[PDB]
Order: C-alpha cells, then structure tokens, then sequence
C-alpha cells in the first residue's frame, strides 16, 4: 500500500537480551502536490512588507509548475495576545493602537484565519490585497501560538494528506516564549488543542504560549514543513533554533524583498532533497538503534539521516531493535513525509 | 526524608481565587504565636466599586484553620478630578507576592493600572502595602513623575520581592525601560516615615536602584525573580535577580552588591529559550558558611539517548568559594513537560545534620500532572543529587491544572519540635498545604563486647548445662539511641534476638536456647537517650539430637530495631522518624582465631 516508505509494517518477536534488525527503505517520489500556507505577521513593524505580497501570486505558481503536480495557497495573520502589557488598554487605543499617529490600523488579534487553501490564485491575490496592519507595544510578537494554531486546526485551514504540507511564517522579529505570559496574569499552560471558532483564535487571551518542545511535537505530528522567512537581524535568532526544531528551514529576506519567490522555491528544493527519521517509542526496555545508509555510503547516526537525496535514488535505514527488559509498538517516520512505518513489535517475557 | 505526608495540615480559600499563589510564615516574636500567610490574587474583596482586588489571608495553625484576610487596604479608587479616577484597583492581582520578616508583612500588586497625572492613561506600575505592626503603609516606587513604556510606566513593580537581613526591601520590576527590567532596594526605616496619603511620587533618601541601559537589552525581564545572600564577604546581603531572556533568550542571572548596587558576578545559560533565571534561591547548602546560588530553567530541552530532545528542565547549583569562584553543577528533571526547576526554596536543616537543605518543585509533573516536589539534602561536598523524598499533590484538576508546587516556603518550625517545616500552594484548586518535619533518631546498633572473639583453642568459660567442650555462646544484643529535638525519653525500641537470622528457619538449628524452651527469642529493651547500650544477654548451647540437617551451621543472628512509634509520638501526633541512612541490622561473625 505504501509507496514512499517501505516497508510500511513489520511484526517482530524478541526475547530479553537479544537484538533483531531489518531494512527500511525510503524512496522519495518524483513530483509532490504542494500546499503552501502564508502565516503572515501583520504587526506594525511588518507594514512595509505586506504590500510585497501582491507579487507572490502568479510568479511563484509559475516558478513551482515543474516541482509540483498542482499548487495551493492560503493566508492568515497574527499580531499578539490582546491583553496588557502587550497592547494598550486605553479605550481609544485598545481597538486601534496606531491612533496616536492617525493610522487606519486594524484591531489587534491573536490570530485570524483568512483564506483556506485554494488553487485559485486570483482568490489569493484578492484576499491579500484587502489586508490591513495592526499594532501593539512589545518588541517581540506572538508568532509561535499562531503557528501551533495553524498546525493543529486541520479542516479549517484545509490541509491535504496527499500533499507536501508547507507553512511559511513571515516575520521580522523574535517571538514570544511560553512563560512570558506571566506578566499578563496568564499562568495556564497551553493544552495543544486548537480553538478556532469563527476563524478567530478565541483562547489567545486565557492560556499561555506554547514552548519549543510542544510546538515541535505538534508540528511533526501533523507533517508540517515550516519555512521561516525572517527579514531583519532576527534571522540569526530564528536560525540558531533550527537544531531544537527538527525539519524546519530559515531563509533571509533582504531589504528589497524581491527575493521572496526565490526564497520559497530554494527552501522547497532543499527541503525535498533531504531524508531523516525519528522514532516515537513508548515501550519499556526496548531501545532502537538506527544508522542511515546514504547513497554515498556514509554511516550517519540516522537521527539527521542522509541529505542531498533526489529521485531515482533510494535511501535505506539500517535499524537494530534491542530487548533489554520486560514489562505496544513504535512507529518510525521520516520527518516531513506523509507515510509512516508501523513496527508492530511483539514482546514475550 | 522526614517530612510527614501522613498528616498534612490542609487549607482552602474561595473557589477560583488563586488561593495559594504565594505563601509564607508569620512569626511575630512579640505575640509568640505562629501564623501562615497566603495570597489570593483573584479573590473578591469588600472594596466598593472594585471587582477581584486580591486578598492576603492570614491562616492560623494552632488547631484553628480560620483564614482572616489582612485588611491591608479597604478603600476604592482615589480620584484626580470629578469622574476622573486616579487608579484602577480592579483585577490588580494583589497578594501575588507575600514576604514576612519577624514583624512586617509586604504584599504587592503587579497589575495595578493607574491614570498617570499628566494624561489619561492606564499604566501597570504596581504597588505594595507594607504593614508594620499597627501602622500600614503603601510602597510604589515605580509610579513616578517620569513614566511611560520608555520609562518605568510598565514597571509592574512587585512582581518579585524579598527582605534583606538589614531591614531593606528588594523590589523587582520586570517591565521598565521597555522590559529591560529593574531592581529597587529601600529600607523599611524610611518607607514608614515617608508616607503622605495625599502624595503619589515619594522620594526616598536612601534608595538604591538600577538604571537604564542600551536598547539591545529590551525584553530582558530583569527582576523576574529576586533573592538575597552575602556574596562578597562584607556581611550585607547582596541582591540576586534572574533575567530569563538576556543574550538572545539564553537567560542570565545578575548579582549586585548590596551596599551600592554595583555589579559583582554574572551567570549565563547554555540553551536558547530555556528560561535560565526563572527562579533564584541563595542558600548555604554545603555548610561551609558561604552562600550558594541556585538557578532554575524550567523549559530546558535535553537530548535523549536516541537523539530526540526532551523538555525536562534543569537546576544549576553553584557553590561559592572563598576566592570569588563558583563550582557549578547541573541537575536535570525527571518527567518531560513537567517544568522541573519552577520553584526552589531553602528548607533550613530539615534533618539537623549540619548542612542546610533545599527542595525543588515540578508543578506539572507526577501522575495525572497533579504535581511533585523533590527534597534534596546537603553534604560536605555540596548538594546530594538524588532526592531523598518525593512529595506529591493529592488534588485533581477542576478546570485548570492544580499546579501543586508553584509556590512553597520553609525554614521555620511551627510545631516548635526543633525542625523546620514546609508549606506548599496548589493554587489551581485554591488550596495550600502544610507539612511537618518529624524528629530524627540515630540508632547505633552494637555488636562489640568483652570478650570480643574466641580463637576456639581455649574455653574462657564453659557454659553449664552443656555436654560439649565448647564455651558459652553469648548472643548479647543492644540498641543505643540519641536525638536532637522534642523526643520522649523512653524509646520503646522493641527488638528481637531470632536464632540464626543468617540461616533458614522452620528447622531446629544445632544451637538452641533451651532455657527459652525454643531457639526463637526476642527482646524489648527500653533504651534511654544518652545512655549506654542496654544489653540483653542470651545463652545457648549445642545439644546432641537423634537426627539433624548437620552437626553445626555458622549463621549470625540479627537484632531488630523496629519501633511502633505509638508511644514515641508527642502530643501533636508526630511520630519520630528512624534515620534510613544507618543500617537496619547489625551483628558480629563467628570465627576461629
Ligand atoms: C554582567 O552583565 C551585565 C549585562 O551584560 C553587564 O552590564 C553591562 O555593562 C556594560 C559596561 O558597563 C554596559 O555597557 C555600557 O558601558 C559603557 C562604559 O563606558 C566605557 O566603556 C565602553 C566600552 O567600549 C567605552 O566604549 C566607553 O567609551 C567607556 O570607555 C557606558 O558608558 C554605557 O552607558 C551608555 O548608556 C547610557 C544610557 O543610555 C548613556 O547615557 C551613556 O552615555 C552610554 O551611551 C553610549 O552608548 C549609546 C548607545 O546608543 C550611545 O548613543 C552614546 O553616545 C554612548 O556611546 C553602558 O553602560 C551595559 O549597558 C550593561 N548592561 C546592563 C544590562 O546593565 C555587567 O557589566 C556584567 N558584570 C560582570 C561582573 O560581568
Ligand atoms: C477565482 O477567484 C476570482 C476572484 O478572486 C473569481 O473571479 C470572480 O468571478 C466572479 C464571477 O463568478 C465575478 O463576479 C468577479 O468579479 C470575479 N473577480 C475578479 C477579481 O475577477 C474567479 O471566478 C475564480 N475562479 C473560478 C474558476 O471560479
Ligand atoms: C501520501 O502521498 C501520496 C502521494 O502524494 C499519496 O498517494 C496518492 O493516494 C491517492 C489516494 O489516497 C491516490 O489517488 C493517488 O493516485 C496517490 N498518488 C501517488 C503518486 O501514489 C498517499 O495516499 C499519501 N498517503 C497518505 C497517508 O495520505
Ligand atoms: C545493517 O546492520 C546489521 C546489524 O543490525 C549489520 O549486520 C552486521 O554486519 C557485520 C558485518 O559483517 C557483522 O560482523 C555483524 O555480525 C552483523 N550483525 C550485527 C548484529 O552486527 C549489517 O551489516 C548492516 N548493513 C549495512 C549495509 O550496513
Ligand atoms: C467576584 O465577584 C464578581 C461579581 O461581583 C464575579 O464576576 C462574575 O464574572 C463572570 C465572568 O467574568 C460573570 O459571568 C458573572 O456574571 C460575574 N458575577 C456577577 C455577580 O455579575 C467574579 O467571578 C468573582 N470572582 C471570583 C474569583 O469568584
Ligand atoms: C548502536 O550501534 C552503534 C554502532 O552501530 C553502537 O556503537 C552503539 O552502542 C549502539 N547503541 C545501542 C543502544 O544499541
Ligand atoms: C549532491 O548530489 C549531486 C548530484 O548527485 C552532486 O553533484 C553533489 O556533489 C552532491 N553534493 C555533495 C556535497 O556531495
Ligand atoms: C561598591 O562597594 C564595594 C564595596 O567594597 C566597592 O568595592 C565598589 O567599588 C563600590 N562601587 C561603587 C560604584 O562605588
Ligand atoms: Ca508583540
Ligand atoms: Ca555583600
Ligand atoms: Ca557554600
Ligand atoms: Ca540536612
Ligand atoms: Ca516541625
Ligand atoms: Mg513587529
């Protein structure tokens, strides 16, 4: 049944003090239907860059006509949590933080979903063209909470299981962390469900941000391939976090922002030219050992896997299951891929 | 290991009021009674026109759990002009930080917005009410003439507080100077004497504070948590504060000289987005008279065996040395997502050995994420990195997680049994809990007496009633005891003298105490604290029998040190604990020469 990750299932029996093995082969496919989502920061700092979203409609779809069977796009915006001291609570400023500068800024909002994924590029251009900016006070902005909400809500955004889910997060500044909410009286940890009721993030103001570990777990669970597109010096901040966030890419947007379509397409090519795996083991005493066999023969430890992969090129993962102590299964999946291998490990004591 | 989880003293506040967000002890030596002090930042009050002000309920321990809110303030919003309120006390989170000296109470409100004098605004400067015996005062050094997001307008003064041992108040405002942070120190001997109830910006003559820095330091959050302790030998306590977003969210911790607020030492985290400096507690953990720093990083992500990362948390232990150096060690959490290292609180000497102790909490850990607290013990080297006791919360989550372990306090004995105690606040279910430290007894089981051993060549004293040529088989037992605090004199350390404890029972051994009619024996020595070992000498001899397993079988006999504790318990009902470090059994071996 599985086409890209073979074998898709393995039944093995082990006895304590013994070790088994098999071969797991991952063969990337030629072309991928791509679903891209623009989780765009629309804070006051990002005002000069929203207008540069009118070019990405047709140009990118032309650039990505050979790398993908079909194409989809979507939109969505975030600024921050709408409580003090992140926003002003003055009755004049609470609904337009820019009013002291005579601007038509939109009311701040934790996260609003705008356009579900559609193959109509004219719809994407129309949705982007009518979009305004908002404002707040703090230097960082609440991007990670919006990222989690966009990753988890599936039928609202409109992700495809048959696609290559990508998520572009366009910003220019560092994001808020988990425990930064304690200044605002939010001491309730994030639960990891998603709470879009009318395409507005209702619970942005009652539970705090997600941490890096929770965000990463939710991203990899839903097969989301994140592509940060940061602009200022904070590209480096978003880059040094890549080790802590598997399967994420960071590109730099120059001042002219003419390098946006290229950023997306080169990031997609680098994304498609890599394979790596992890294991979600919840069994007691069983330790997994995986060494990757690159087409150049390298004996990489597998956790970062083999890079520079293309099609016409099959990558093989050497596994070694141990049985150390007695008292389920483990699923080993290539991060970013849509298929997983279910190692239905039997254990007998 | 001696904290008693069998009889925890319970407490409870109003539903949904965050009762137990901040806890402490009240010990006014003039009145010689002991009171708790619990904050309820979401409590409703009696104040007119104010909804959800905040309460600091003073709870009693002496068999009456009546929690009477301290009337720090009763009024509503003062006004600037007609229908022009000056301040907004609604939802001010009063009581989120409660600290008590012997005769003072300082509870602060961080979310106290106010209408600045120049223009109609809402600036969360924060304020504090210092009650000193009869007089009650207000302390708010972050609402000043020069405030905005640029200045200390968003200071949120009172997010963190502490008392210096020299009558000063260390106050930390995380949000001033565009969230760079700030610390402020001022003496109580001037807070009270400078308070005009009609003046808002009060200038304190002997105040020490940290000033504005470069714009690259925004969102550092200095003052997110404070602590005190001497760190350069002058004797005056030095201001230790945690800045958990410095250096590109690595986290740092600063230490300032407590005499002039001049920087002395710095720490730095090792992982981005780990919250280094979230919690800071300076105690003396190795007993060398030098205070040692503890730092919490609840969100640290740690490599697994396979390479996968786990967010388990980490606590950094840093032993001050006499030359200005710090010997640092790491200490990682135990459950993923548990936020180990959220709260750190020195315990004093929980078991009275000579080295102070400490306890670290993981509020979201434990079974069903109720919460767990870990207890650590000091040594001559430093901290002992394996926890002796695990304290677990008993309360399920009603709407939000119980958060058992978010705040905690210790180092004061409330039973007056000699040993310090501990209170814990599981504010997600509006509860606080008190734990009592049981007294510790050191049993020195003895197995040495004159004569020591026999070479088997000569019989020193042949036992009468035996047909063999062997000497007497002495099975003398003993159980010595001694203690440190409240303890009954007559330790009913019930013992046993079972024959051949190193041999299989259920059969007649070659040696039997005939005068006892059977090989089995026992003891009930009632030792005295400070006395000599109480010997219960026993005599046995080898007798010829019709048939047996063998002629002889060498096996030592183990003397038990079990206690019922039923009579060892004092009036309060707190049974002594028997030190688990000492071996539970002891004896001597039989040998030739
Ligand atoms: C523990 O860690 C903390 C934080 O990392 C650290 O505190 C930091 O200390 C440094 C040094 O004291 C602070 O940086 C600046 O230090 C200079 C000192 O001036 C002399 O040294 C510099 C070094 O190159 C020389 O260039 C200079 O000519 C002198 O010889 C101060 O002068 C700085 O003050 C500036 O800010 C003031 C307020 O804005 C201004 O009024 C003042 O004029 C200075 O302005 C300068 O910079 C401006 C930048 O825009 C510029 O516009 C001006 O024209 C001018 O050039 C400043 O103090 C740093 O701020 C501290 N950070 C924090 C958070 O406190 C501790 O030292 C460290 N301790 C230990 C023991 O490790
Ligand atoms: C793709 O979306 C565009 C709008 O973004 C659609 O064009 C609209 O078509 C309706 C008729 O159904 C007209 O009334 C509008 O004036 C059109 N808008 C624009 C901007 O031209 C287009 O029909 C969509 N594609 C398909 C296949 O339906
Ligand atoms: C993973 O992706 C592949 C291709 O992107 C999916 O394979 C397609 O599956 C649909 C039905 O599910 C078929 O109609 C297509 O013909 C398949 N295409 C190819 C190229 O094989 C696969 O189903 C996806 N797996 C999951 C679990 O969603
Ligand atoms: C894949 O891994 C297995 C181990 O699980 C390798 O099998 C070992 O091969 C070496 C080479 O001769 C032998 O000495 C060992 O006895 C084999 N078994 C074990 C348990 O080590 C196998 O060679 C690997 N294949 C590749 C292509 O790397
Ligand atoms: C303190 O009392 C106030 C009312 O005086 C409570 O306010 C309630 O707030 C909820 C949601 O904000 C409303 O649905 C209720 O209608 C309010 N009550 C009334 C009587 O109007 C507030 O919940 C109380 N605080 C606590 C901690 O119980
Ligand atoms: C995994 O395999 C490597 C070599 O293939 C070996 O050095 C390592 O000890 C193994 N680990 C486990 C947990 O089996
Ligand atoms: C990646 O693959 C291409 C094509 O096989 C090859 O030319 C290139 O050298 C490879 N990169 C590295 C670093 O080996
Ligand atoms: C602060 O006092 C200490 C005490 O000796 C001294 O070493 C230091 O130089 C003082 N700092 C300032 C700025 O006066
Ligand atoms: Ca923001
Ligand atoms: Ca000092
Ligand atoms: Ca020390
Ligand atoms: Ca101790
Ligand atoms: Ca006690
Ligand atoms: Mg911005």
């Amino acid at each position: 049944i599985n086409t890209q990750v073979t074998p898709g299932e393995v039944s093995i029996q082990l006895r304590p003090g013994a070790e088994a093995n098999f071969m797991l082969k991952v063969h990337p496919l030629k072309k991928y239907p791509v679903d891209l989502y623009y989780l765009v920061d629309v804070s006051a700092s990002m005002h000069n860059n929203i207008e540069k979203l009118n070019s990405v409609g047709n140009d990118l779809s032309r650039k990505m006509a050979f790398f993908s069977r079909d194409f989809r796009l979507g939109f969505g915006s975030y600024v921050d949590k709408t409580v003090s001291p992140y926003i002003s609570i003055h009755p004049e400023r609470i609904h337009n933080q820019c009013s002291d500068y005579n601007l038509d800024c939109m009311p701040p909002h934790g996260y609003i979903h705008v356009l579900s994924l559609t193959e109509n590029i004219t719809e994407f251009e129309k949705a982007v063209h009518r979009q305004k900016i908002s404002g707040n006070i703090d230097t960082p902005e609440g991007g990670f909470d919006a990222m989690l909400q966009a990753a988890v809500c599936e039928s609202h955004i409109g992700w495809r299981k048959e696609a290559k889910r990508l998520l572009l997060v366009m910003t220019d500044q560092t994001s808020h962390l988990a425990l930064d909410s304690k200044l605002a009286g939010i001491v309730v940890p994030n639960d990891g469900n998603c709470h879009l009721k009318n395409n507005v993030y209702v619970k942005s103001t009652t539970m705090e941000h997600p941490s890096l570990g929770q965000l990463s777990e939710k991203l990899i669970d839903n097969n989301i391939n994140v592509i940060f597109a940061v602009q200022g010096k904070q590209f480096h901040w978003y880059k040094d976090l890549l080790p802590l966030l598997p399967g994420t890419i960071a590109g730099e947007i120059e001042s002219k922002a003419a390098n946006l379509n290229n950023l997306v397409v080169e990031a997609y090519q680098k994304l498609i030219s890599e394979v790596k795996v992890q294991v979600e083991n919840q069994v007691q005493g069983i330790y997994f050992n995986i060494t990757a066999i690159c087409p150049d023969g390298s004996r990489k430890p597998g956790m970062e896997g083999c890079r520079n992969v293309t099609s016409n090129d099959e990558v093989l993962f050497n596994v070694t299951v141990t049985m150390k102590k007695c008292d389920n299964y483990a699923i080993i999946k290539p991060i970013g891929f849509n298929e997983t291998a279910k190692i239905h490990i039997h254990r007998n004591c | 290991f001696n904290l008693d989880v069998d009889s925890p003293a319970e407490y409870s506040g109003p539903e949904g009021s965050y009762f137990g967000f901040a806890v402490d002890f009240f010990v006014p030596s003039a009145s010689s009674r002991m009171f708790l002090l619990v904050g309820a930042p979401k409590a409703n009050t009696t104040q007119p026109g104010i909804v959800e002000g905040g309460q600091v309920l003073k709870c009693d321990w002496s068999s009456t759990r009546r929690c009477q809110p301290i009337e720090f303030d009763a009024t509503g919003n003062r006004d600037y002009a007609k229908d022009d309120p000056l301040e907004f006390k609604s939802h001010q989170w009063f009581g989120a930080s409660v600290r008590s000296k012997q005769d003072k109470i300082l509870a602060c409100a961080p979310l106290y917005h106010w209408r600045t004098e120049m223009k109609q605004e809402r600036e969360p400067v924060g304020t504090c009410f210092l009650q000193d015996g009869t007089k009650t005062v207000e302390y708010a050094p972050c609402r000043s003439q020069d405030i905005d997001a640029d200045g200390q307008g968003f200071c949120q003064g009172g997010f963190s507080i502490d008392f210096t041992k020299a009558d000063r108040v260390l106050l930390g405002g995380p949000g001033s100077f565009y969230w760079q942070g700030q610390l402020i120190s001022d003496q109580v001997a001037e807070i009270v004497s400078k308070y005009d109830p009609n003046v808002y910006s009060i200038k304190y003559n002997n105040q020490l504070a940290t000033r504005t820095a470069q714009a690259i330091f925004d969102d550092s959050y200095l003052g997110y948590s404070v602590a005190v302790g001497d760190f350069n030998g002058d004797g005056i306590d030095d201001f230790v504060s945690g800045v958990p977003r410095a250096a590109r969210t690595l986290g740092m911790v600063y230490i300032y000289d407590g005499k002039n607020m001049s920087s002395l030492y710095n720490f730095t985290g090792e992982q981005m987005a780990a919250y280094f400096g979230f919690s800071v507690a300076a105690t003396d953990i190795n007993g060398d008279d030098y205070a040692d720093v503890f730092i919490g990083a609840p969100l640290f992500m740690d490599r697994g065996s396979d390479g996968k990362l786990q967010e388990v948390g980490q606590v950094s232990v840093s032993l001050q040395r006499a030359s200005g150096d710090f010997q640092t060690t790491k200490l990682n959490g135990f459950e993923v997502f548990a936020r180990f290292g959220s709260a750190i609180a020195p315990l004093g000497d929980l078991d009275q050995d000579g080295f102070n102790d400490i306890a670290i909490a993981a509020p979201y850990g434990g079974e069903d994420k109720k919460g767990i607290v870990y207890i650590f013990n000091g040594r001559s080297t430093g901290l002992n990195a394996v926890p002796s006791q695990i304290l677990e919360g008993q309360w399920a989550a009603r709407s939000m997680p119980p958060s058992f372990g978010y705040s905690m306090k210790g180092a004061t004995d409330i039973d007056k049994n000699g040993y310090p105690d501990l209170i814990v606040g599981a504010f997600g279910v509006d509860r606080a809990i008190l734990y009592r430290a049981r007294p510790v007894i050191t049993v020195n089981a003895g197995l040495e007496v004159y004569p020591s051993i026999l070479n088997q060549d000569n019989k020193t004293c042949s036992l009468p009633g035996t047909a063999l040529k062997v000497s007497c088989f002495n099975v003398r037992f003993c159980l010595k005891a001694d203690g440190k605090g409240v303890l009954p004199r007559k330790l009913n350390f019930q013992v046993e003298l079972l024959l051949d404890k190193l041999k299989q029972k259920g059969a007649i051994r070659r040696a039997l105490f005939l005068y006892s009619r059977s090989p089995s024996h026992s003891k009930n020595m009632t030792i005295s604290r400070g006395g000599l070992m109480q010997c219960e000498e026993l005599i046995a001899y080898l007798r010829d029998e019709s048939e047996f397993r063998d002629k002889l079988t060498p096996i030592t006999i183990f003397m038990e040190y079990r206690l019922d504790y039923r009579t060892a318990a004092d009036t309060t009902g707190l049974q002594p604990i028997l030190n688990q470090f000492t071996p539970a059994n002891i004896s001597r071996q039989a040998h030739i020469l």
